[PDB]
DNA sequence: TGGAGAATCCCGGTGCCGAGGCCGCTCAATTGGTCGTAGACAGCTCTAGCACCGCTTAAACGCACGTACGCGCTGTCCCCCGCGTTTTAACCGCCAAGGGGATTACTCCCTAGTCTCCAGGCACGTGTCAGATATATACATCCTG
DNA sequence: CAGGATGTATATATCTGACACGTGCCTGGAGACTAGGGAGTAATCCCCTTGGCGGTTAAAACGCGGGGGACAGCGCGTACGTGCGTTTAAGCGGTGCTAGAGCTGTCTACGACCAATTGAGCGGCCTCGGCACCGGGATTCTCCA
């Protein structure tokens, strides 16, 4: 037997902390998880490239930021990077 | 009582742009993904989600498509979607170049 | 001994898998090797964005009076906004539907 | 065999009504049924050779998605 | 005949682009 | 006296410059334009001349594009003059409005 | 530098405008065309730049621009 | 001793680099590893496209009386062919011109 | 010395191969050069992602095949394809 | 249906600078072996696809009337075009300073890899409440007189 | 502007099945350690970017005269909308057969890795002829009498 593997929970965990009595279907939580595998792999492969490019062989939080300011737009790229940097340095803080 | 011609399609419209269901009758959409199919492999079998699939987006594609099209009517001064529309959206998207 | 197991998520204070997130980076040949921070950026930026779809999907059911959200919420949230619009402008939702919307001339007079 | 005509005329009337069109010419029918049969045949070669390349028989729901992706027509809900 | 000096190796019959022609 | 008969003169210009590849746009204030753009997004830049040139090639490329389309939006309302009508409906079809 | 998008001059977009195949052009087609260069112009520039600081360089590169253009859908061949 | 080297592009008998494409493959990070006949099939496909455009191009240029081909030459073979404009719909060449094409309707009547 | 690698010497072999009486400039040279780049870039990133679906993780000529078909139009894909397995033929060959 | 003139096309002489071929050489592809494992193949399973049959009835099909929209014709007048003049600043050529792209050395510290340990999330069950459905409204909307 | 007909939003009661939760467990994520090379920092070279000046002249701005066309209006007639009645085949259910998608277990031929070797292709550097340009003549096309 084999288990595959989904963003259901964590989907769950922030819409709850968002809207605390409201529910997600089926449906919708199909189209989120989705919705976070296509973001996953424009910022992901986005990266990648910016680390080709500049004949780097790793993947860095700047990597990171750089692709996400290049495809998010404007206000969400601004709040991203904000959130993305106090995610990094919480982080490293422990 | 009859009514006067365009105030039932206008409430078609607000009743089809409000409700989310599928507009193209299952069987004969399924009948025809698979004929068209056969063009390439024989005896080919389809998930029931493949089908499915196949219909969300042609309805997507065409409801975006006849977006296009009333937009172009509109500009010629015409409420009368026409082919010639039709053809002026697809190529000015880039469907026909 | 071992101290006690401290999921990276959990440091970062994300609710996203920052774990499972360096390992699809990792394992998905993006490059030669994946840094220690990229993980948490990713996870961050990836539930922030959850996080505003959802609210703005909740806002919606809660104008239709739901209280689960169905696609048809998402595409009208997602529709609605202009900047999640722009960023999902070539993607299909099933089942979302299309914006009420008609052309001001076609109205009657 | 003949089976486009499936696509009846009430389908595409009520298909242009969804996308927010007032009145339809008669010609529209005949034209947006062989633009529904283009589009299925782009995306339907696609489907198949994916599910050649997997050495299958079943084209399933995730050859259309990939299909639909690499035309730049990306699905959420299957996938 | 189109080909290459190592045939057919090229296709025998390139396809000539159309053109839109709106109005008339 | 002699003089052309209104559209001869620009039917010959069409000819003119369909047939050349040279730009169209004069390099000096299309480069002062690049710079004064890019000064909103970072102070004290350097531009390559490559760089430039590159900029003017796609920005002349896209406006050629974009003048066929609303030609062709504005033939399809039966008439011969672009308006800027017909630009937007034309960005409006193309997506990028 | 201030006001440079009068540098596009009426005479360059209509010889534009010539080269795409129009005939006849209305007056309010040349601030038109301004306003979606100027639109044009800045998305790209926004991208290059963003390029240009990831590299860590103050040189705004031929290859920033190609790639700022390529990710865009609008694929230049000529320089990269 | 050994035998005396032969290139994969004189195995293949292509003209294209059997080897910097094998390179270019694995160290551009698409897989995990790249089979031993990747390499060939990618140059003759590169090798077959390359030859076809240029033929047209040569065509083109031997049109204008002309025995260099240059960008203007190659914007009118690509654009000329139905197939390799589909191919090549989104990309822009430098120097390239337009197709010359006046819409019916304009011409004088 | 750095060194910049290019398609010159193939793409002029190809040319002197098919049309012997004709040159080509170098701001063409370098057009075809960018083409060959992109193509390579679109059947490589194709053939990855077939890779990826699969789950397999090696590159072979059945990948590249598919990728050709799913890439080049009509009877463009259907000449290349050709050109490609009689090439590969030839190499197994020896 | 003919000439005038304006533009285009065509032919010949000349200079040049960009393409083509040649000469080191170096570093990247080739050859020869080895080893680990990813993929090929046999086998088994049981899930999901395909096919069939009967009923209900929602939806498509066919038809008639007329009315509002498409299309053609007409008038105008004002906007755009073609051309002459003049004022502007792009363009080319040359000089000069130096900011910063590009490369080399070096080291350290950040990531890969391994082993061990354990709990987070996956699969399976499940019982209730949110939502779909039926029906009687009071209500808003369209139309004609 | 008022009344009749009719979609339509609303409230109540009803059903039901999808989901949010709980449990068991396993496998992938975390902790601790070591090894190694990727890149961060420092230093230097010199490339090419920016700034400036002067002269030519090609192009941009400006203005004027007039005509082709954009827009509004009128009229006519087809054709598409709306509603009614009559097929029809879609949808739903139920069942049965089995094709093949997926999983598991072996096993081998295939690709990565390493060391020695050498020639393929890059860098520089000629040299000359394809072509860009100028001058002059021939042909074509558009316009008006």
């Amino acid at each position: 037997r084999s288990r595959k593997e989904s963003y259901s929970v964590y989907v769950y965990k922030v819409l709850k902390q968002v809207h605390p009595d409201t529910g997600i279907s089926s449906k919708a939580m199909g189209i989120m998880n989705s919705f976070v595998n296509d973001i996953f792999e424009r910022i992901a492969g986005e990266a990648s490239r910016l680390a080709h490019y500049n004949k780097r062989s790793t993947i860095t939080s700047r990597e990171i930021q750089t692709a996400v300011r290049l495809l998010l737009p404007g206000e969400l790229a601004k709040h991203a990077v904000s959130e993305g940097t106090k995610a990094v340095t919480k982080y490293t803080s422990s | 009582h009859r009514y006067r011609p365009g105030t039932v399609a206008l409430r078609e419209i607000r009743r089809y742009q409000k409700s989310t269901e599928l507009l193209i009758r299952k069987l004969p959409f399924q009948r025809l993904v698979r004929e068209i199919a056969q063009d390439f492999k024989t005896d080919l079998r389809f998930q029931s989600s493949a089908v499915m699939a196949l219909q969300e987006a042609s309805e997507a594609y065409l409801v975006g498509l006849f977006e296009d099209t009333n937009l172009a009517a509109i500009h010629a001064k015409r409420v009368t979607i026409m082919p010639k529309d039709i053809q002026l959206a697809r190529r000015i998207r880039g469907e026909r170049a | 001994a071992r101290a006690k197991a401290k999921t990276r998520s959990s440091r970062a204070g994300l609710q996203f898998p920052v774990g499972r997130v360096h390992r699809l980076l990792r394992k998905g040949n993006y490059a030669e090797r994946v840094g220690a921070g990229a993980p948490v950026y990713l996870a961050a930026v990836l539930e922030y964005l959850t996080a505003e779809i959802l609210e703005l999907a909740g806002n919606a059911a809660r104008d239709n009076k739901k209280t689960r959200i169905i696609p048809r919420h998402l595409q009208l949230a997602i529709r609605n906004d202009e900047e999640l619009n722009k960023l999902l402008g070539k993607v299909t939702i099933a089942q979302g539907g299309v914006l009420p919307n008609i052309q001001a001339v076609l109205l009657p007079k | 065999r003949d089976n486009i005509q499936g696509i009846t005329k009430p389908a595409i009337r009520r298909l242009a009504r969804r996308g927010g069109v007032k009145r339809i010419s008669g010609l529209i029918y005949e034209e947006t049924r062989g633009v529904l049969k283009v589009f299925l045949e782009n995306v339907i070669r696609d489907a198949v050779t994916y599910t050649e390349h997997a050495k299958r028989k079943t084209v399933t729901a995730m050859d259309v998605v990939y299909a639909l992706k690499r035309q730049g027509r990306t699905l959420y809900g299957f996938g | 005949s189109r080909g290459r000096l190592r045939e057919s190796s090229l296709r025998q019959r390139p396809m000539p682009r159309l053109t839109f022609q709106a109005g008339d």
